[PDB]
């Protein structure tokens, strides 16, 4: 259970990186 | 209406080389005495009667080894006032008992309050928001936690940090060996805020300097800035593209960026302070119980966590007799923990 | 030869110190470049001579 | 030791190796004199 | 500009150095003599090299009583001679 | 003691002396 | 255009979401190899004989570690500085016992991170920026080199490289202190000034710009909406910030030139961290911290301890306990 | 008498700087001699 | 005052030497004056070392770095590296110091008095950085000069008394090299050796025949390369690969010097052939090996059977196997089994350390040497307290190997940083954006958005 929990959190962080990069709010100039 | 209070207020707030203010009345004497006490002690004052140590230029120490050392453990948490029951007005005896330590710690504490009041007072006069004062709450939380709260939870001021380069190093190593402080997630958050802050300092400074607009003919580019100019001196749009492409994300909002630069190191320091408040009570992150259960039962089970505790046990046994002289420890050669040969 | 040596060597040191100040000052000075230039020539040949003298006399004192 | 004939110059020899450092410092004296222009 | 004389004016003036060519060496010498006369040891209670231990003693004179600490230090000092 | 300190004093002054002599002469600094 | 030309245009394209570039051509595979190996090893690797004394240390989560105790464990002291790729092992089981993942990870990483630095130059060039962000990155990079490559070289083993783990890192620090008295070394002291000062100036800059933001929003919205990405006008009043800071200290202690300020912000942490890195890289060849052990002696010759001697006692504790089964002879010479 | 500029600032800096080097040097000398020398 | 302020030159005082980029005469002076500073230090430092030298203590107990370089060339030393005559050290020091005056004179002259640009004075001496043919010409001259220097080493070793050979049969001694290794399979073989353990790339060079032969090759390669570069101009592919500017060229050399610095660091840390331990002290590996040797000898004298003695871990206390089976010393020095040195090699057999040689053939000179090296290991503090970090004050020692490796690491590192700084700047300047982004032509503003 411990190992699963660590790996799960890490894998969520990795997914977050993906969304934060590729599915960011695009920066728009005025 | 036009009374003395208002007249004094006028004088205190004149625009002069060194601003004074109402805050100055507290800040200047307290800061001067804390600094002066440190210089006085490191130059002339021993730690023979409190620690069994030489600690001054006078006795032969150098800039790295001098200190104003804490009072003897037997003083407990005595304020150690010059006119108090220990020194009884005798300046020489007061120095020999460690009175300069409480002198520096307490004038220093009030001085810091004065400095933060100054930050508020000046901000108010110039008409800016008081975020610099807000940020300085971190240094205050560190000073108060480490120099006051920590020893107050312990037996005496003896165990506070002594004001000295080598003395502070000893304090770090004490915390490793006795508190396993590296293991503490509050210290780890500290580390991340300090190193993160340093990172942000480096990366923001370099980014601005490498996205500058050409605003002059000079190859040395500092003169192409005018404090009063309306326009940004560097390109946020180019900076943003660069980092988006190198690292994947980038700042797009300058107000967010500069807020984050406050938040990171300030939050880190505040977390480290919370940990030290726990160490005041020996409420450590010393162990992982699951690790210890396994290792006790299984003599083949070894991690870097177990290895570090062996180091800690060495530190404690080898340093305690000289570092804690009031305990009169005598540890026979045969009890000292040692590995093979060494 | 020891008297000759020891003197020749102190003369070399003293001349060296004179040249160390004088050559840059001469080169960067506006007036008297004519006179200066001759003296630097003089000092330079004299410096070289003295080096050779110490060098030779070395062997008769060592 | 230096050969005995040169022994008089020992104190001078003790100082020479530091001279290059003085050239760095000299650049500063010079620039101060021309106002770091 | 806040009203005071520029430092660079002050420290390149002859009068500044007339004053400070006296006061600076006077202070430095006074500090020197504070130590060389032994006064510093007496003011601050710092042991001289011969005053850490009695001749045959190899025990630190540690203060162990909060309220009698002054007297303990005094007794330690008596034990030296 | 004195020999080494006297040496480094004359060698030490040589550089600033050159600059000083040139400033006095309005030389090509 | 031919294929090579097209390929070159794509690699160096300023329009890729993430820049590739020629540096990136080496960086991408090496970082992916290092990452994938690290992740798998951190999860599932068996114990590793770090000290070459057939005493395997467990680093992975599945073999009894948590996030804090876990590590990828350095390669065996038996290997030393020898190159131990997978294909020099008789089997993956041997490779694993001997700490092969460590070498694969650190070598791919150091190559990849060096190319990350090159890539920062490269993109700056494609975008018409000035070139020196990469120089600031050389500071953390040099530090990683110091702990993963230079220190091992000096001591003669990758077993003395920093472990890839949280507790492993602390082990490396404590043993380094025992062996080099790093705290007493002026290059680590400069490093501390570098990171404490970087943190201080980070907070200071953030607080001063935040102090002086120009009112563009109401009380029921974030002040952040007062700045729009790419606006031409500066968003804070540097004159006010300087007015503040110059009074906090005194006028000539405050920067009124943004370029000069931002250069200082770069230089202070970068230079300090370069000295940190050089501290580790020179203690690699055992030029160690200042040693004032028994420097103060009384008229008889009794040792009068200073705080240096107390440090020394702590260091001794570390020294005598570390790698408790590895030394057979009285001196720890590497 | 107290006219600013009579002593050039580059000379004040050089002399002051030399003074700092001398006193710091004395302090390093003292690390090798007398108290604190280990001898 | 031509180009000697920021307004005229574009460079602030702190980048003042950049004002010299296109002023060939003044830049010649800076270069010649600098060469003077280098030569001055070599001379002055040698005389300081000689003044401070006590012949009967090892050099490495005396903070010497230059006398050991002179001794390694065979000057002033005899069997075992004993100093037999200090006069060669005095000569080298004096001649360098005298020569520095000449270089300083030329340097000062070109810097403040001579023509500030050389091009209208002489077509031969003047140059434009951007003239590719003239740059390769000057490069060519300097290659010839360097090749002649490499052949000077060869001449010293073969014709003018030899070099100090730590490996010489019957004990280290000065030896003339009559059969330098010419076989290019051996010479270029070093160049393709792995830099990892047991291989060590060029740093593994372990005999003077290979060293001398190497310099014969290098000298001929450099002379040929120089002629080549005088007689040709850069080809099209090189024209397209490089930036052609003074700052770019500086950058390339900074890169090269950085690389050389790291190599030198490794050379003095591991190599005991061209850095004889007699002069530089033992290497780190050597001293650790020497400790194991010391205690093997001691305990065997007491009756220990050192081949059969099992240590606490189950490995041999004194002797164990390397990962390929060779018999090596045990304890932590297992990491140093690639060490080789003349005091230890007589104990080595085909399968490594030989137990019968160990039991019967260890000579008192080997015991002495191992004890010497164990107790002069390259460990010590910044204030030159010899030994481990916890050792008490007593012994004033830091190995020359530690001084040389640390200094050269620091210098190589900052030279890499300088390479990056100047290469990045050269690029930007060549393309025209080293002073910043043109507000009215900001490149990113013409690029499509990333998303
Ligand atoms: C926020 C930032 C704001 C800006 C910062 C401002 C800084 C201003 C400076 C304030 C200085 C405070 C000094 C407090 C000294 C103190 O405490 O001194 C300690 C004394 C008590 O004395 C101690 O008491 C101990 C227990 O004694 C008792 O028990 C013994 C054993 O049985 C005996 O019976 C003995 O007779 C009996 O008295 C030992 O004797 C100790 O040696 C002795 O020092 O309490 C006291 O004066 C008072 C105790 C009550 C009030 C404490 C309020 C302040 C401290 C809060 C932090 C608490 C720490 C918790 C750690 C987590
Ligand atoms: C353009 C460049 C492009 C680069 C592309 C990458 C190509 C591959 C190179 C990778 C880096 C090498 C890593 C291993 C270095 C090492 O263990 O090097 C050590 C070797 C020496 O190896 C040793 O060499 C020894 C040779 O001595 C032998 O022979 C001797 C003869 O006297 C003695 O007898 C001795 O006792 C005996 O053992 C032995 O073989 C040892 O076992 C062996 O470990 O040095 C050497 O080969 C030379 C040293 C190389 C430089 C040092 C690396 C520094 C880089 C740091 C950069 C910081 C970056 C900052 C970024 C910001
Ligand atoms: C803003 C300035 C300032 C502040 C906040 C402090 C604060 C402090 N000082 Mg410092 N100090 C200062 C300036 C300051 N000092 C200056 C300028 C000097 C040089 C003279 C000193 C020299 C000094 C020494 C030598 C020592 C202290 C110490 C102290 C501490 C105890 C003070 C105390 O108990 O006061 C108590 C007094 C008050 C709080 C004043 C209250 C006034 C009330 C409101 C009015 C009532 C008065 C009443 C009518 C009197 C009648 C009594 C009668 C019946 C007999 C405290 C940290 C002690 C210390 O640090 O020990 C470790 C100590 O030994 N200080
Ligand atoms: C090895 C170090 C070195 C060398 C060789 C040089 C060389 C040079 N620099 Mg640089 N520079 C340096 C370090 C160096 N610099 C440093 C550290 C800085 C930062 C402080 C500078 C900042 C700097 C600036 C801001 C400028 C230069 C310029 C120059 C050139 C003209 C100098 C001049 O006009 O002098 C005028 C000075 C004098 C006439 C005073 C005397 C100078 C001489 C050389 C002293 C010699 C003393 C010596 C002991 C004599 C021995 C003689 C004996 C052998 C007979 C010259 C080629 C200038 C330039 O580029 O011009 C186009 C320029 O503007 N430099
Ligand atoms: C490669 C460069 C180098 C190396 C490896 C050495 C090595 C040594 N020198 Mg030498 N020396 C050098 C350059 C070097 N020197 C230079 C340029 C000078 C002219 C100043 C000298 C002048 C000199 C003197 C006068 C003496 C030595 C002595 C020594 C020994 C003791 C060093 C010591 O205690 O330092 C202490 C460490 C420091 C001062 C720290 C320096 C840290 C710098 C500031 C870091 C800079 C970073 C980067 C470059 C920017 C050691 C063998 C001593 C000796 O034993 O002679 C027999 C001695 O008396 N050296
Ligand atoms: C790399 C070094 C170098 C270079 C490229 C130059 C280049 C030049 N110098 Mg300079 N100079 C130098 C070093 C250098 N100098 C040194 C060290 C000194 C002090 C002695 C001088 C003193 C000097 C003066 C006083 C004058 C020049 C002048 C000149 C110009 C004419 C040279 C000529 O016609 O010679 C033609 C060739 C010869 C006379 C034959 C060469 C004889 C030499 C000694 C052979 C040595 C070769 C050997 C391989 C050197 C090894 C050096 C190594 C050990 C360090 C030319 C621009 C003149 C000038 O600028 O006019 C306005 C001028 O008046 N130079
Ligand atoms: C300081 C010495 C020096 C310098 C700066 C140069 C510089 C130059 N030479 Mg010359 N050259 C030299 C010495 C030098 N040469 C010598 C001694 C010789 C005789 C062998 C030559 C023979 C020579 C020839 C025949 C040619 C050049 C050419 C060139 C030009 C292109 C070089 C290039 O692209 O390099 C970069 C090298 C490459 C792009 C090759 C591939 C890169 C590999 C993968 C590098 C791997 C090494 C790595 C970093 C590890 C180091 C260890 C390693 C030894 C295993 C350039 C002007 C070319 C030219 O235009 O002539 C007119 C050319 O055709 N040179
Ligand atoms: C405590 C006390 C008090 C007070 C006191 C005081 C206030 C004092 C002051 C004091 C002081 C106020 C002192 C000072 C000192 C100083 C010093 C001792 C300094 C030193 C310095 C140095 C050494 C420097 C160096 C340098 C430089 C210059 C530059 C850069 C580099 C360097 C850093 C190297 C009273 C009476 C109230 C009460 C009782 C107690
Ligand atoms: C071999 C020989 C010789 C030679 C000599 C020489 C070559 C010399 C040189 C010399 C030199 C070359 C010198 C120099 C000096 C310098 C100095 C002494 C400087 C100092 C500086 C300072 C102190 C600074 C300060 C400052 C400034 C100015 C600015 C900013 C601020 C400051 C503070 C940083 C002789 C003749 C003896 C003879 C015998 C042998
Ligand atoms: C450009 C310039 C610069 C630089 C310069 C330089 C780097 C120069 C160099 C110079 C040099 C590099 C010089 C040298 C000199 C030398 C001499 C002057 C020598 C002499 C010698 C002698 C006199 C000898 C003696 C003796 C003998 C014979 C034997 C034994 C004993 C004795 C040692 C006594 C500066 C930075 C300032 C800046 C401005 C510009
Ligand atoms: C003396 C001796 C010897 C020998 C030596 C030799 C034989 C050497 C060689 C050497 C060599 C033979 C070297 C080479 C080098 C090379 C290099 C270092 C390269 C570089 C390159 C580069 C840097 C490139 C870059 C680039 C690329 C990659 C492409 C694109 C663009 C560019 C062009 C930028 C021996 C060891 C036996 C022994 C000891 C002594
Ligand atoms: C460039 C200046 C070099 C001066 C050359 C001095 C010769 S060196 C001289 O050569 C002799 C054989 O001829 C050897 O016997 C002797 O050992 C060696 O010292
Ligand atoms: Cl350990
Ligand atoms: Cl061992
Ligand atoms: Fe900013
Ligand atoms: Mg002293």
């Amino acid at each position: 259970m411990e190992t699963i929990t660590y790996v799960f959190i890490f894998a969520c962080i990795i997914a977050l990186f993906f969304f934060a990069i590729f599915f960011r709010e695009p920066p728009r100039i005025t | 209406e036009r009374g003395w209070f208002d007249i004094l207020d006028d004088w205190l707030k004149r625009d002069r080389f060194v601003f004074v203010g109402w805050s100055g009345i507290l800040l200047f004497p307290c800061a001067y005495l804390a600094l002066g006490g440190w210089l006085t002690g490191t130059t002339f004052v021993t730690s023979w009667y409190t620690h069994g140590l030489a600690s001054s230029y006078l006795e032969g120490c150098n800039f790295l080894t001098v200190a104003v050392s804490t009072p003897a453990n037997s003083m407990g948490h005595s304020l150690l006032l010059l006119w108090g029951p220990e020194a009884q007005g005798d300046f020489t005896r007061w120095c020999q008992l460690g009175g300069l330590w409480t002198f520096i710690a307490l004038h220093g504490a009030f001085g810091l309050i004065g400095f933060m009041l100054r930050q508020f007072e000046i901000a108010r006069l110039v008409g800016v928001r008081p975020y610099n004062a807000i940020a300085f709450s971190a240094p205050i939380a560190v000073f108060v936690s480490v120099f006051l709260i920590y020893p107050l939870g312990q037996s005496s001021w003896f165990f506070a940090p002594s004001f000295g380069v080598a003395a502070i190093f000893r304090f770090l190593l004490f915390f490793q060996g006795f508190h396993n402080w590296t293991l503490n997630p509050f210290h780890m958050m500290g580390v991340a805020g300090v190193l993160g802050g340093a990172l942000l300092c480096a990366i923001h400074g370099a980014t601005v300097e490498n996205t500058l607009f050409q605003d002059g003919e000079g190859a040395s580019t500092f003169r192409a800035f005018n404090p009063t100019q309306a326009e940004e001196t560097y390109s946020m749009v180019t900076a943003n593209r660069f980092w988006s492409q190198i690292f994947g994300i980038a700042f797009s909002n300058k107000r967010w960026l500069h807020f984050f630069m406050l938040f990171v190191p300030v939050t880190g320091l505040w977390m480290s302070a919370i940990g030290v408040v726990g160490l005041a009570l020996n409420l450590r992150s010393y162990d992982f119980i699951s690790q210890e259960i396994r290792a006790a039962e299984d003599p083949e089970f070894e991690t870097f966590y177990t290895k570090n505790l062996l180091l800690n046990e060495g530190i404690r046994a080898w340093m305690a007799p000289q570092d804690q002289p009031h305990e009169n420890f005598v540890f026979p050669e045969e009890v000292l923990p040692r590995g093979n040969a060494l | 030869m020891t008297i000759l040596f020891q003197l020749a060597l102190a003369a070399l040191v003293i001349l060296s110190f004179v040249m160390v100040i004088g050559v840059p000052v001469a080169y960067a000075s506006p007036q008297d470049w004519d006179r200066s230039k001759q003296l630097i020539f003089l000092g330079s040949g004299l410096w070289i001579a003295l080096v050779l003298v110490v060098g030779v006399l070395n062997f008769f004192v060592v | 030791k230096l050969p005995e004939a040169y022994a008089i110059f020992d104190p001078l020899v003790d100082v020479l190796p530091v001279i290059p450092v003085l050239f760095l410092a000299l650049a500063f004296v010079w620039q101060a004199a021309v106002g770091f222009r | 500009t806040t009203g005071e004389r520029p430092f660079s004016d002050i420290i390149t003036s002859v009068r500044y150095w007339v004053i400070h060519s006296i006061t600076i060496p006077a202070l430095f010498i006074a500090g020197w003599l504070f130590v060389s006369t032994g006064l510093a040891y007496d003011v601050f209670g710092t042991p001289r090299p011969d005053s850490y231990y009695a001749q045959e003693q190899r025990s630190i004179p540690l203060v162990t009583d909060r309220f009698e600490a002054k007297q303990q230090v005094e007794t330690f000092l008596e034990q030296l001679k | 003691v004195i020999a080494q300190l006297t040496m480094i004093a004359m060698i030490g002054i040589a550089g600033p002396m050159i600059i000083f002599l040139l400033a006095v002469r309005r030389g090509n600094l | 255009a031919n294929l090579w030309e097209r390929f070159c245009n794509w690699v160096t394209s300023t329009d890729n979401r993430l820049y590739v570039g020629w540096f990136g051509v080496i960086m991408i595979p090496t970082l992916l190899a290092a990452t994938i190996c690290f992740v798998i090893a951190f999860i599932a690797a068996p114990p590793v004989d770090i000290d070459g004394i057939r005493e395997p240390v467990s680093g992975s989560l599945l073999y009894g570690n948590n996030i804090i105790t876990g590590a990828v464990v350095p390669s065996s002291n038996a290997i030393g500085l020898h190159f131990y790729p997978i294909w020099e092992a008789a089997s993956l089981d041997e490779w694993l016992y001997n700490g092969g993942p460590y070498q694969l990870i650190i070598f791919h990483f150091l190559l990849g991170a060096s190319c990350y630095m090159g890539r920062q130059w490269e993109l700056s060039y494609r975008l018409g920026m000035r070139p020196w962000i990469c120089v600031a990155y050389s500071a953390p990079l040099a530090s990683a080199f110091a702990v993963f490559l230079i220190y091992p070289i000096g001591q003669g083993s990758f077993s003395d490289g920093m472990p890839l783990g949280i507790s492993g890192t602390f082990n490396f620090m404590i043993v380094f202190q025992a062996e080099h008295n790093i705290l007493m070394h002026p290059f680590h002291q400069l490093g501390v000034a570098g990171v404490f000062g970087g943190a201080l100036f980070c907070a200071m800059h953030g607080s001063l710009v935040t102090s002086s933001l120009i009112r563009e929003t109401t009380e029921t919205e974030s002040a952040n909406y007062g700045y729009k990405f790419g606006q031409e006008e500066e968003t804070y009043n540097i004159v006010a910030a300087h007015g503040y800071f110059g009074r906090l200290i005194f006028q000539y202690a405050s920067f009124n030139n943004s370029r000069s300020l931002h250069f200082f912000l770069a230089a202070w942490p970068v230079v300090g961290v370069w000295f940190a890195a050089l501290g580790i890289s020179t203690m690699a060849f055992n030029l160690n911290g200042f040693n004032f052990n028994h420097s103060v002696i009384d008229a008889k010759g009794n040792v009068i301890n200073t705080w240096a001697d107390i440090i020394n006692r702590a260091n001794l504790g570390m020294e005598v306990m570390h790698e408790r089964n590895a030394h057979n002879f009285p001196l720890d010479l590497a | 008498e107290s006219e600013g500029g009579r002593i050039p600032l580059w000379i004040v800096a050089t002399v002051a700087g030399m003074g700092v080097i001398v006193i710091v040097g004395l302090f390093f000398y003292g690390a090798y001699a007398g108290l604190g020398s280990s001898l | 005052a031509t180009n000697r302020d920021q307004e005229s030159s574009g460079f602030a005082w702190w980048a003042g030497n950049a004002r010299l980029i296109n002023l060939s005469g003044k830049l010649l002076g800076a270069h010649v004056a600098h060469a003077g500073l280098i030569v001055f230090w070599a001379g002055a430092m040698t005389l300081f070392e000689l003044a401070h030298f006590i012949p009967e203590k090892p050099m490495y107990e005396q903070g010497l770095i230059l006398i050991p370089h002179i001794a390694t060339l065979g000057w002033g030393v005899g069997p075992g590296g004993e100093v037999v005559d200090t006069f060669p050290f005095f000569v080298v020091g004096v001649v360098h110091l005298i020569s520095s005056a000449v270089l300083g004179f030329g340097g000062v002259y070109h810097a403040i008095r001579g023509p500030e640009t050389l091009e209208e004075y002489s077509s031969f001496f003047g140059y434009d950085w951007k003239d590719k043919n003239k740059m390769t010409t000057i490069l060519g001259f300097h290659l010839i000069v360097l090749g002649i220097g490499a052949l000077l080493l060869v001449a010293k070793a073969m014709f003018f008394g030899g070099l100090y050979d730590t490996w010489a049969p019957g004990g280290g001694d000065v030896r003339v090299i009559t059969n330098p290794t010419l076989d290019p399979r051996v010479i270029f073989g070093y160049l393709l050796k792995s830099p990892f353990g047991g291989e060590g790339w060029i740093v593994s060079v372990n005999n003077l025949e290979d060293v001398v032969g190497g310099h014969i090759w290098i000298g001929l390669i450099c002379i040929a390369g120089g002629i080549w570069h005088i007689l040709t101009t850069p080809f099209g592919w090189a024209r397209r690969a490089f930036i052609w500017s003074g700052e770019a060229y500086l950058s390339y050399s900074l890169g090269a010097l950085s690389m050389m610095g790291f190599i030198a660091t490794c050379f003095v840390w591991f190599n005991n052939t061209v850095y004889p331990s007699e002069f530089y002290g033992p290497t780190g590996p050597e001293a650790s090996q020497a400790q194991a040797m010391t205690f093997l000898i001691r305990d065997q004298k007491l009756g220990a059977n050192v081949g059969s003695a099992q240590g606490p871990t189950g490995l041999g206390k004194y002797l164990m196997r390397s990962p390929t089976g060779e018999i090596i010393f045990g304890g932590e020095t297992m990491r140093f089994w690639d060490f080789r040195g003349p005091w230890l090699e007589p104990l080595r057999g085909p399968n490594g350390l030989d137990l019968n040689k160990i039991k019967n053939d260890i000579q008192p000179w080997q015991e002495r040497r191992a004890a010497e090296y164990m107790t002069h290991a390259p460990l010590g503090s910044l204030n030159s307290v010899g030994g481990v970090a916890t050792e008490i004050n007593s012994v004033n020692f830091v190995s020359p190997r530690s001084w040389l490796a640390t200094s050269h690491f620091v210098l190589a590192f900052f030279f890499l940083v300088g390479h990056l700084w100047h290469a990045g700047r050269a690029r930007a300047a060549a393309a025209g954006f080293e002073k910043g982004i043109d507000r009215e032509s900001e490149p990113v503003l013409s690029m499509p958005s990333l998303d």
